[PDB]
């Protein structure tokens, strides 16, 4: 209850380092999905698929 | 269908038929501001992927 | 009237009856980029005011 039991969690490895996802985009082909703004900054570009 | 579609959202223009909505907890300017005190397994998300707001 | 409102852009949604356009100069962006060899007497003006192109 007070030790680092408390505040840390004990768990298994996984030497990936964590499973990270990537998006899609096909902005000049799809169009840009719900809330998604129209934009030509690479780094912002709609998503029109997630997957890790 | 006909005029049942329209996926509307602010202004952003009529969006019809099927298209995507996003649930990640990983989005960065959610972390600092809604779920700091949650956990992975029980998290609040922004479901608009609006840059402006 | 009616149908023959709608004042259109790229998926930035319908706006209706009388807006507004902007010629001006002063547009920092545009400078630099166009009217570099011109001058105030006779220059280009991007009157699309949207920060994302």
């Amino acid at each position: 209850q007070t030790g680092i039991r408390s505040w840390t969690l004990l768990c298994t490895p996984d030497v990936t380092c964590g499973s990270e996802q990537v998006y899609w985009s096909l902005p000049d082909m799809m169009q840009d999905p719900v809330t998604f703004r129209s934009t030509s900054q690479i780094s912002n570009f709609p998503v029109v698929g997630a997957e890790l | 269908t006909g005029g049942r579609n329209s996926i509307r959202y602010s202004e952003l223009a009529p969006l019809f038929d099927t298209t995507r909505v996003y649930l990640v907890d990983n989005k960065s300017t959610d972390v600092a501001s809604l779920n700091y005190q949650n956990d992975h397994s029980n998290f609040l998300t922004t479901v608009i992927q609006n840059n402006d707001y």
